[PDB]
């Protein structure tokens, strides 16, 4: 599915050892489906893949 | 999880207040006083007639 149209909004976060942060994504899709997420950055680590 | 203020002292009046704990949602508790009996310390003299 190609991805285009989004939008991501930071809801709350706070810098501790566990997991602290949380954000919220719109979007537009072509079709249903599933695919990964990452982020190379360093600055942040994403609990979810 | 703890939570402080401070309340004004008057008999009827309740008190409502709404903690929050990130990652949670938001809770509501509901204070009320009933009394408020000074007992002061005593011993007697005499007594008469």
């Amino acid at each position: 599915p190609t991805v285009s149209d989004l939008e991501c909004k930071i809801t709350e976060c706070t810098y501790a050892f566990d997991f602290g942060g949380i954000a919220t994504v719109a979007y537009k899709s072509s079709k249903a489906g599933n695919c990964p997420i990452h982020s190379p950055s360093g600055v942040a680590v994403i609990k979810e893949n | 999880y703890e939570h402080t203020a401070v309340m004004p002292n008057k008999v009827g009046i309740p008190y409502k207040a709404l903690v929050e704990r990130p990652g949670y949602a938001p809770v509501h508790l509901q204070i009320q006083l009933v009394n408020t009996r000074i007992i002061p310390s005593t011993n007697l003299e005499y007594i008469t007639c």
